[PDB]
């Protein structure tokens, strides 16, 4: 039918239908010809995975043909999974390999993300974390994730004193003089607003509390680094 | 959901239509959006357990789903039934005229709408009551029978059943109608 | 009459450790001089060292075999702070090659291949209070990739894989905590596999094990309606587990437990160190500060008993 429609079509009536059907390969190919830099097949991709994993009976039999439409570069190597995995393999791959200077990239997927219900598939989380270590506590208390974004702000500060500075993309804990030291502190405040608009809520409470100890912890901390590098760099002029 | 429902079965009731056929045009529109709630609605353990969301420092009951919520006002008698029962009469009266008023269909449409709403609510009756039991919430539902069986308050007799039959005589007309209406 | 015959292992140092391979065939020994043993049992019954190689910089906590489906893989954990996986590389040239270390901030207390119908996985347990799920993307090629991470809120001393290959149990892990907790109890916790989340969620907690833990062990299911675990603290706990009832319109969550202490044994004279089960989940082996190894078996009325204790001399106690 499209087959009449196609004798008329464009650059990117095509890029839609198709990204429609499954077919997420001759898609990202007609993409990089035509140059029009692609975040539909991974947002439509995202959907179909998102689909899967809420999907019914009817839903995994129709899977097998889009699946079957790719390889899947290469397939296994042990238990099986019922696609579910399968569509969550297709990523990993459709993305190291086909991954550009800006962000088709981590954002477009952790918005669908949110936005339609997820424990963050672990791996994508982690690798947003050290590449952007931040922007995402944006995402969290914008999609109403106050919970887990008292979680993340924490856990930077914890990389910030030295401890798990791995897992957070950051040079230096009391070392090598000072440098540049982001501290999200409209993020904090909003945390902060949100705590005090629950009242009532006990354990926002306790959490709230827990973060002001912490905090002050970290400001005490950081006083005491910042006078000793003001004395760091009042000794020389003399030379 | 709120918003739908009250608005339009009030108005559905009383508010001036300068043109007649509008009025059920109206009570059919929203009576749909009921329908597919209740219809698409299965409840499983969860629903009767209910949580309380804290909003701008006031914990406030959250939104169990559509129909946890169409279906508890359904077996009580809100107005919603009363309403529902009270549009039976009214298609049946209407019926019986067999004069060619405008707007005829549509009726056909939304009673038939509600018998089946009806219909299904029998079933999942039987299972909510039951989770209900299981649940603890203190909350009180009668049997859809019990429901049949009692006297419309503006009748002060028990027409509520006398009228359903009714239908049975357009069968002819309206035999859709008629099968819910044996069923 | 069980006969035991000495062998001059003449280690550096003596090992905290033997594992045996999963046919009976092979030993690995672990010791204080920062090296794995490896030995092949000979037709004549006798033991022989196939390889040697210094291992680590670090208290091997734990040892651990593959199943030989994924052929001869060891996993080693550390209080480096680190897990090893190591693989038997044969040419008579056996030199059990590091394939990876698992680097993710404490001592790693205890590691644990998984069932094999879940793929080429391995649990870590550590000190922070978290477990960790690797899986190997391909077993010809021993990357690992760390697909969960577990907040258990306690330190972790162990962890036990539910080995229970039914497909009406999501896969299982119970931890422990070594924690002294003048207070907090709970010191087991289990965690359940949710499909529709694709996370661990914490499904029960030990709540009378306010003992600290040292060891734990699922019992083999052998086609029960209920699961079997033990638990080693300043006593031998036998805990049976029946999962509660259910409903094909719709679920979605951990299926609470029915939880009995169906034996309890002070018998040990000291805390109870480690728990093993025989290979049919019939006998529990413990070792506790007695200086002892104790043999338990139900009867036909499950009536649990010790069936033999031990010697520092090496002789079975008349």
């Amino acid at each position: 039918s499209t087959a009449a429609i196609a004798g008329s079509s464009a650059a990117e009536e095509m890029v839609a239908l198709l990204v429609q059907a499954g077919l997420f390969d001759t898609a990202i190919s007609l993409c990089q010809t035509f140059k029009l830099a692609l975040t539909s097949v991974f947002e439509g991709l995202a959907c179909k995975c998102i689909r899967l994993q809420q999907g019914g009976e009817a839903a995994q039999a129709e899977a097998w043909e889009w699946l079957a439409a790719n390889q899947l570069a290469t397939v296994i190597t042990t238990k099986e999974s019922s696609a579910t995995d399968e569509a969550w393999r297709l990523m990993i791959s459709y993305l190291d390999k086909y991954e550009a200077k800006n962000t088709l990239y981590h954002h477009c997927i952790i918005n669908k993300l949110l936005s339609h219900g997820v424990p963050l598939p672990n791996w994508l989380i982690n690798r947003y974390k050290a590449m952007d270590a931040a922007e995402l506590l944006r995402l969290y208390l914008k999609y109403d994730l106050l919970e887990e974004a008292a979680e993340l702000v924490l856990e930077y500060v914890d990389a910030l004193l030295g401890k798990g500075h791995q897992y957070f993309g950051i040079q230096a804990p009391l070392s090598a003089t000072s440098q540049l030291v982001w501290f999200p502190y409209s993020a904090i405040d909003h945390l902060r607003q949100a705590l005090g608009e629950n009242e009532s809520n006990q354990h926002n409470q306790a959490i709230l509390s827990k973060l002001q100890r912490k905090m002050d912890e970290y400001f005490q901390k950081l006083k005491k680094a910042t006078d000793d590098y003001k004395k760091l760099v009042q000794k020389p002029l003399r030379a | 959901l709120q918003f739908l429902r009250d608005t339009v079965f009030l108005r559905y009731r009383t508010r001036a239509y300068r043109r007649a056929a509008e009025k059920w045009e109206v009570a059919e529109a929203v009576l749909d959006v009921f329908y597919k709630l209740l219809k698409d609605y299965e409840p499983q353990p969860e629903d009767f357990v209910d949580q309380y969301v804290e909003l701008q420092g006031e914990e406030r009951v959250a939104f169990k789903p559509p129909g946890f919520s169409l279906m508890h006002h359904l077996l009580n008698e809100s107005p919603m039934l009363e309403l529902c029962l009270s549009l039976m009469e009214e298609g049946v009266t209407q019926l019986d005229t067999y004069a060619p008023f405008p707007g005829k269909k549509h009726l056909e449409k939304a009673v038939a709408y509600c018998f089946m709403l009806l219909n299904l609510t029998l079933q999942k009756e039987n299972r909510f009551m039951d989770l209900l039991r299981e649940s603890h919430l203190s909350m009180i539902v009668t049997p859809l029978e019990q429901l049949l069986q009692g006297i419309n308050p503006r009748s002060k007799k028990a027409d509520n059943v006398v009228n359903i039959a009714r239908y049975l005589c357009h069968g002819n007309s309206n035999a859709e109608l008629a099968f819910e209406s044996a069923k | 009459m069980f006969v035991a015959r000495s062998i001059a292992a003449d280690h550096k140092d003596l090992i905290h450790d033997v594992s045996f391979d999963f046919h009976g065939r092979r030993m690995a020994t672990c010791s204080s001089d920062q090296s794995v043993k490896v030995w092949d049992k000979s037709e004549n019954v006798n033991w022989h060292c196939t390889a040697s190689w210094k291992t680590h910089s670090g208290s091997v906590w734990r040892v651990t075999w593959a199943h030989p489906e994924f052929g001869q893989v060891l996993a080693s954990c550390s209080f480096d702070r680190t897990a090893a996986v190591w693989e038997e590389i044969v040419g008579g040239q056996s030199h059990w090659v590091k394939r990876t270390t698992l680097v993710d901030r404490t001592s790693v207390t205890d590691v644990k291949f998984a069932p094999k119908h879940m793929g080429l996985m391995l649990a870590t347990c550590s000190a922070d209070g978290v477990v960790r799920i690797y899986e190997a993307p391909d077993v010809m090629n021993l990357q690992w990739s760390l697909q969960h991470e577990i907040s258990c809120k306690l330190s972790c001393s162990c962890i036990s894989w539910n080995p229970s290959s039914s497909r009406a149990h999501s896969p299982m892990i119970a931890v422990g905590s070594d924690d002294s907790s003048p207070n907090i109890m709970g010191k087991v916790q289990i965690y359940e596999y949710n499909e529709n989340t694709r996370k661990y969620a914490k499904a029960e907690t030990l709540m009378s094990v306010s003992d600290p833990v040292h060891d734990i062990a699922f019992a083999p299911n052998l086609g029960r309606s209920f699961h079997i675990l033990a638990v080693a603290t300043k006593d031998v706990r036998i805990f049976t587990m029946k999962p509660l009832r259910k409903e094909l319109s719709s679920s979605g969550g951990v299926t609470k437990f029915e939880n009995h202490t169906v034996a309890q044994f002070d018998n040990h004279n000291s805390q109870v160190w480690r728990v093993s089960w025989n290979i049919t989940g019939t006998v529990l082996a413990s070792s506790g500060d007695d200086g002892t190894v104790r043999l338990w078996k139900a009867n036909y009325m499950d009536n649990w008993k010790c069936i033999g204790v031990l010697k520092g001399d090496g002789n079975p106690v008349g």
